[PDB]
């Protein structure tokens, strides 16, 4: 779980050193990024269920080649599950906003999928039409502020260069 | 290891639930008090080179046959594995009062420990009464009332961290029990 | 090997024995350890290597790199291309025993005859010197034999900033005893791993899977196994001094000392309590002296005499030195000192008799008549 | 050095990855923090001279034994090179409260210095009762800010620890 | 436990070798100079109650600034264990004499000494002073013989050299 | 490891005790009959490939089913694997008895051997054997007894010596049994 | 060159430490024992003409089966290489009693003599029926002194263990 906390004490502990004052210099950051990102994590905690429908069909418009037989996306339990994995994506970005960091995408999300995908027959560009639609869906001073929206848009792109 | 704030996403994950909105009122008041749990590692760290000396040698006046031949804390190898090792405690009893959870002390330093103790011939009840006086140490130098030294602070109140930080330390000697 | 790895886990730990390079001129650990009471290891300083320090040399490879097995005459012979070059200097001791390990010596004994779970426990062991650190790190390891098998698993633990560290160039590996450990599991489970200085490594079980995962604790007189030996202790063991009767008397005997040390630990916290109670008989007055002006007639400065006082006089200190102090508190810690001495003296008591109990039922789980 | 800098770009360094969002909040510290830190480097820097003249014969005043023949501060040349030597320990904290963190003092001052001084007989009690000097004879509100004396003070007794 | 036995036995053991003529040539010399070291330890162990009380008080004679309040010699259970640590060290140079090499010295009184002496705040150089005293008061035809008090002053400033 | 100097050292600083007169003048009979021990040591060093090759050739000599198929000395890589049981055996109670003590025999030779000789199925009974050949072997070098070679030495008699090296090996016995 | 000497300096520095007391008493013994070796030495080294050809000769009456047709011991010029092999041996034999130690047998005569002996069909039988012919043809009060033929014999059935 790679966080700010959890990267100033597994630093202090690999040296055999108490924590010094860079490691509470950077807890200090954590508060003044915290009413930002916390901003973002309400506003997705609501507004979850909406933006995976609005998101999911826009890997399916680009893509209708996965409703073809044969491919990846026949039948009703297998959209389903296609929309399934967006919001499995969504609420590990919501839990990367409390954290402060990429730890809960990382062992969660991002290890092993690349494995996941590639054996199972399932394309790595249909799940980041879905993220970059997201990405640019979002209007910066209406649906959050400024830069509460930076760090949104922070936690989106790098699941973007993970997935490709 | 895990943070405060992992360990509010392993509870979510295991009902697959957002972090809504009623849990955040919760977190904002973790945050707002953050400057008085650097206040108080600060007083920790500061104070960390007498405090293990206070304890080693607190315990050896409660206890003579450390010093006796043949005993724990008897010869120069032995006493300096032991101000070795009372300060290994203080380090990750600080990592999790910095950390805000106990997940650090857990795995890394309390598992395995008693039946380490056993191995190497190390008294487990002697570890349990030195570990108790950096118990009462650490919650005197939160609350700024030690004897010998005062730190300057802001005005408020830190008992809540004070016994946060007594949790870690009857963690410990639950271990070694 | 430029990539060598693909996965974004969070990092585990590293020793403490490391080469730090801020104060090189540093001991660190390694002097207040039990790498005191092991042989010092073995490096190249030397270009010729006459032919006594030859055969000391490859010594600690079979002990240390192998698994304390048997070379013959032929399984020699498969270094001989590597015994040109590691005499003439062309290749390093980590280059070596690299090559050792490479080697179809090692391949048979280490890799086929064993299982997969007991391949990658020994790597750690008998390349790195340790054991794994959690379950984190040893499975991030059969992700790099997932990629590319035995050589790239191999070459994991040579070319590594840990291993460069510590051993560098030209020391062979061993099991290393280094002060801060990074769990405090990870030490149990080196001792159980190395343990005893006639073990070998063949046909023994998978042995790092279950304490790894918190499912099975390492008996605590299987750390002793790995251990260095002392030569004072507090209470000598009598490993060698149980006598040889049957699996039903030692049994017996064991749940009979665990009854004492139950006993003797609930007569030590009455002590404690009692310490506890008679330093609050006194604290009321311990503070009412505390600003008192205690001024004394002599000791202090040197301009006045003093006699036997400039210190203490001829013999008088004591075997300890808290044994000249009077009171109640001081009078009650003498009693915890003697009551703690007989309790830590039966709980060394049932380890050596657990371990008679383990080493007889190893006969009766191998194929034979009891 | 060690700062919050180069924390957080050597841990990325050891696991290979891009700076992410958990790095760029630990140097929203660095900016935060940085204007007590920087006013006690300024008041340090400008009055140097007068607190290691005041530090130095605090050593002095308690261990007079220093001055006698055959012990180290003989001659006036041996006295002169401890004041050398408190006011390379004044330089250091003036560094470390520069760069964010205990590495100036760590690579240049504490490093090595337990083999120097053993070796050459010099007592290091008498270097940490120069230091504990400074430590007491700091007033928060006449000296600096309450915010100043709490990053100088943590800088002395960092050294304060390293020495004992 | 550093002897002439086993320096060649685990010379003779890390190469799969015999006892050879090397091994009992020097052990031939471990029967030679018994006789001027045993004559060392059997003066030492009758007359150890008036070495290190002579020894002890060079330490509280010469810095008297030890009895100081905060010092280190400040109560009574403080100067009964500094007059025990010179009856440790007195002990442990006999029972050097007597195993024929610096064994018991290293493992039991060196190893570690300066973390301990370091942490607890007692000056080395009030060590040194009472194993000077006695290293500088052996009259050798006096006290033992000649060839006696080159192995008594030996394993002396092995001590000297190994505390400073 | 120890010898025989610092076994009165340990036993000595258990007790806080200087090393007295008493037991120096056991110490000081260890070194007027040291010329006595480097005599019967270099008779057992020099004759040590026929006492391993009399000894499992014996135990073989008496077992015959050692080498039936199925047996722990059948094939050709493990006798070697035996005639190297026998002199590492041989080697550590050379060592002890150049010491003066059996700490090398016990914390290097049988420190994990029967461990060992459980998880191989080596045959419990036939390594007392081999090791008791080898003990009617030593005692033959010491006492001069030996039917087919004969060593010079001085005038005298070693007895002494001879009941030393045959209590080691019955220490070897006794930990494999 | 296992000498006594290079095995206490070697010993040293693996460890990392100056010569003690333990490594002088190494070096007494071989101040008493090189009166006897040095003797057995100068004894050997003028009569080494006789002994070699008494060495030589006795293994071509306990085997004389070599000189057959077909198998080994063919020509006179062989049987001449017999005579070079075991003056070589004695040549090393003195070479020990000049160091001290098992060294020159080591490294000259000893190492890759499994080898060397194995594929050039040479059984090493007929070597020991060379050589302990030499260790029973001396006559102790005759030809040296008592414990001068002590070392003489100590250092020939080192060899005799190392090839059988
Ligand atoms: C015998 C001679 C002996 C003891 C008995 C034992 C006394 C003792 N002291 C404590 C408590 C403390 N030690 C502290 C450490 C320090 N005080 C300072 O100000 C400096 C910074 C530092 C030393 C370098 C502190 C803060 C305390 C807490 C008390 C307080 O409010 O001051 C105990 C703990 C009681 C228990 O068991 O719970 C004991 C027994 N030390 C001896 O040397
Ligand atoms: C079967 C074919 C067979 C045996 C059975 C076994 C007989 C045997 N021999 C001994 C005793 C010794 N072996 C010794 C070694 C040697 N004797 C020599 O003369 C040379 C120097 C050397 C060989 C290189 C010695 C010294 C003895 C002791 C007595 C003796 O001198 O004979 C035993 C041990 C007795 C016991 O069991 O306690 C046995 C069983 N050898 C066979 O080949
Ligand atoms: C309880 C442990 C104490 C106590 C704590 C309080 N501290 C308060 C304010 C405070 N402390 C610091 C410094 C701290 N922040 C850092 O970044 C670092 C090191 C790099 C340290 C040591 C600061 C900056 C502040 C001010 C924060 C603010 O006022 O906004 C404080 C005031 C209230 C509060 O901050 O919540 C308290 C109560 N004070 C006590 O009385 C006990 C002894
Ligand atoms: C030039 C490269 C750009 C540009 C840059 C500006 N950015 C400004 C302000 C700004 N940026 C952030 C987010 C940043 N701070 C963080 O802590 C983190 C990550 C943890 C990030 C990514 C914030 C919060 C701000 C506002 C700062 C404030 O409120 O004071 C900025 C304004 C400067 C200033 O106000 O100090 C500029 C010019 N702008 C451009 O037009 C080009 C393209
Ligand atoms: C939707 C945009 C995709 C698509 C998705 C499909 N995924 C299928 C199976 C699947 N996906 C995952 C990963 C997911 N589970 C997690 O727990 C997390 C992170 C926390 C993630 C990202 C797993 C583990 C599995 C297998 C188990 C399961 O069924 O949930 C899937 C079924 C495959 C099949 O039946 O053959 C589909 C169809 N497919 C699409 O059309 C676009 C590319
Ligand atoms: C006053 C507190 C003492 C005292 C001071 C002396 N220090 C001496 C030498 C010394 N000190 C250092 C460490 C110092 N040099 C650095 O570069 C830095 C950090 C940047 C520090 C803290 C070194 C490397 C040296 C040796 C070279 C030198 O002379 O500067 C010293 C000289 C030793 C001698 O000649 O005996 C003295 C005298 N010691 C005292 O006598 C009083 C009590
Ligand atoms: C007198 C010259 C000093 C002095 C002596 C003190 N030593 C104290 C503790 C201490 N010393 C040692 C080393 C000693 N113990 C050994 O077993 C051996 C070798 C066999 C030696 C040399 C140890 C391990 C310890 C801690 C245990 C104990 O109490 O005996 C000590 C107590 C520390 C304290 O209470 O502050 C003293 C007082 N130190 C002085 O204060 C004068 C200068
Ligand atoms: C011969 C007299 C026995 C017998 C012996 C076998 N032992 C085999 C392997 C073996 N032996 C040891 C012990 C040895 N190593 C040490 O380090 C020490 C003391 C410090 C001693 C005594 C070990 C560790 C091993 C295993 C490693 C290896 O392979 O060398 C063995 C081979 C077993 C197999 O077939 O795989 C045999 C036959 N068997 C007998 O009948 C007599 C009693
Ligand atoms: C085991 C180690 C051991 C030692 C190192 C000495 C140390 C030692 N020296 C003296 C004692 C003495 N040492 C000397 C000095 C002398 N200088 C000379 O030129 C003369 C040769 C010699 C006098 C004969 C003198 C004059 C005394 C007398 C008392 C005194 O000075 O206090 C004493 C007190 C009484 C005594 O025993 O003599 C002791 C304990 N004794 C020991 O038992
Ligand atoms: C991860 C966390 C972590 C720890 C907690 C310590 C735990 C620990 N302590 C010791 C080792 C030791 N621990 C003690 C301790 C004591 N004897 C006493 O009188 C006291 C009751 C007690 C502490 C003051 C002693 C005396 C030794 C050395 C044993 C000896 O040589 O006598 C060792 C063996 C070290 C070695 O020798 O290699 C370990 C693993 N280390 C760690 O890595
Ligand atoms: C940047 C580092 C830095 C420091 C730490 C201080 C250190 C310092 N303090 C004082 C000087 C002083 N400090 C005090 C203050 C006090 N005395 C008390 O007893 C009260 C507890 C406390 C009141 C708040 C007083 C009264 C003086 C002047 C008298 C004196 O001590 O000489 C002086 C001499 C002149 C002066 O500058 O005032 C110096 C150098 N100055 C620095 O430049
Ligand atoms: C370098 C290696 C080395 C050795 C091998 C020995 C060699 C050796 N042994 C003895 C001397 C002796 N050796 C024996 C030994 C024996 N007599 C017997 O009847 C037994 C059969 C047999 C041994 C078991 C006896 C009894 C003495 C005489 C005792 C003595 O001189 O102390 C002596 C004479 C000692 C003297 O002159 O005082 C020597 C040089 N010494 C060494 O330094
Ligand atoms: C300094 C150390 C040193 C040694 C230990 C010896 C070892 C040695 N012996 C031989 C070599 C030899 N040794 C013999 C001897 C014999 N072969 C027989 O036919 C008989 C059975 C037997 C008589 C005893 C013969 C004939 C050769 C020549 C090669 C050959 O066997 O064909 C050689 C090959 C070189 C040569 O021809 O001399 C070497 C290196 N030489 C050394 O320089
Ligand atoms: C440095 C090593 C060295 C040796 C090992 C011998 C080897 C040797 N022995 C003899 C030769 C001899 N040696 C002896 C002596 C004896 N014969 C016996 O059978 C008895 C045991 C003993 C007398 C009690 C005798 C009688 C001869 C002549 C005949 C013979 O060989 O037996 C000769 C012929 C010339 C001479 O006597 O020196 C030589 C070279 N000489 C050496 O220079």
């Amino acid at each position: 779980m790679k966080s700010v906390i959890t990267t100033v004490v597994s630093a202090a502990d690999a040296a055999g050193r108490f924590p010094s004052n860079s490691d509470l210099e950077s807890i200090q950051g954590n508060i003044q990024r915290s009413a930002a990102r916390l901003e973002a994590a309400e506003k997705l905690a609501g507004n979850h269920e909406a933006v995976v429908k609005e998101a999911g069909d826009a890997c399916f418009a680009k893509y209708a080649y996965l409703k073809n037989p044969g491919e990846a996306g026949e039948n009703q339990e297998k959209i389903n599950k296609c929309y399934r994995d967006v919001d499995h994506y969504m609420r590990l970005v919501n839990y990367c906003l409390v954290v402060g960091g990429t730890g809960p995408l990382d062992e969660w999300g991002i290890a092993g999928a690349r494995e996941v995908y590639r054996t199972l027959n399932l394309p790595t560009s249909a799940y980041v039409a879905s993220i970059a639609y997201t990405r640019d869906r979002l209007c910066v001073p209406r649906d959050m502020s400024a830069q509460a929206g930076v760090e949104f848009s922070a936690y989106l792109d790098y699941l973007i260069n993970a997935l490709s | 290891m895990l943070d405060a704030f992992s360990r509010v996403v392993v509870n979510s994950d295991a009902k697959a639930a957002y972090v809504g909105g009623s849990d955040l009122q919760a977190l904002k008041s973790f945050i707002a008090d953050g400057n008085k749990r650097l206040d108080a590692v600060n007083s920790i760290v500061s104070n960390a080179s007498c405090m293990v000396s206070d304890a080693v040698s607190g315990m050896i006046c409660e206890n003579p046959g450390l010093i006796s031949p043949g005993g724990n804390c008897y010869t120069n190898r032995r006493m300096a594995a032991c101000l070795r090792d009372g300060e290994i405690i203080l380090r990750y009893v600080s990592y999790a009062l910095l950390a805000g959870d106990a997940s650090v002390l857990e795995d890394r330093c309390l598992n395995g420990l008693k039946e380490t103790y056993i191995a190497l011939g190390v008294p487990t009840n002697s570890s349990i009464r030195a570990v108790s006086i950096m118990k009462a140490q650490a919650v005197a130098f939160i609350t700024n009332t030690a004897t010998e030294r005062k730190m300057s602070f802001a005005a408020g109140d830190c008992t809540s961290l004070a016994s946060e930080v007594a949790s870690y330390f009857d963690r410990v000697g639950a271990a070694i029990s | 090997v430029p990539f060598s790895t693909a996965v974004r886990f969070e990092s585990p730990s590293g020793g403490l024995d490391r080469y730090s390079r801020v104060d090189p001129a540093a001991p660190g650990p390694n002097v207040i350890t039990r790498f005191l009471f092991k042989d010092r290891p073995v490096r190249r300083s030397d270009p010729s290597l006459s032919e006594v320090d030859r055969e000391a040399t490859m010594r600690t490879v079979y002990r240390n790199v192998m698994g304390n097995a048997y070379v013959m005459e032929e399984e020699r012979a498969e270094l001989a291309t590597l015994e040109s070059q590691f005499l003439v200097g062309a290749i390093s001791t980590r280059d070596f025993v690299r090559g050792v390990a490479k080697s179809a010596t090692y391949k048979k004994r280490f890799f086929e005859s064993v299982s997969q779970f007991r391949f990658i426990e020994l790597n750690f062991k008998h390349f790195m010197g340790r054991a794994p650190l959690d379950m984190a790190e040893m499975s991030k390891h059969y992700e790099i034999f997932a990629a590319g098998g035995y050589d790239a698993e191999v070459d994991s633990y040579f070319d590594s900033e840990e291993y460069l560290d510590v051993f560098g160039l030209d020391t062979v590996p061993y099991m290393r005893f280094r002060g801060t450990y990074a769990p405090n599991s990870t030490f149990n489970l080196q001792c159980r791993l190395q343990g005893g200085w006639a073990r070998s490594d063949k046909k023994l079980p998978m042995m790092s899977m279950l304490p790894l995962n918190n499912k099975a604790a390492i008996m605590p007189h299987q750390i002793v196994d790995g251990l260095p030996v002392i030569p004072n202790s507090e209470h000598p063991s009598q490993k060698y001094n149980v006598p040889k009767v049957s699996r039903e008397k030692l049994q017996r005997e064991l749940l009979i000392a665990q009854g004492k040390a139950n006993a003797l630990q609930i007569e030590l916290d009455a002590a404690y309590t009692s310490l506890a109670s008679s330093r609050a008989f006194l604290a009321p007055f311990a503070a009412m002296a505390a600003d008192m002006d205690i001024r004394p007639l002599y000791g202090k400065n040197p301009q006045v005499f003093a006699g036997q006082f400039l210190g203490v006089g001829a013999g008088q200190w004591g075997k300890t030195g808290a044994d000249t102090v009077r009171g109640r508190s001081r009078r009650v810690a003498a009693d915890i000192g003697v009551k703690e001495f007989q309790l830590e003296r039966v709980k060394q008591l049932v380890v050596d008799l657990q371990r008679a109990l383990a080493l007889e039922d190893a006969e009766a789980d191998a194929p034979a008549t009891s």
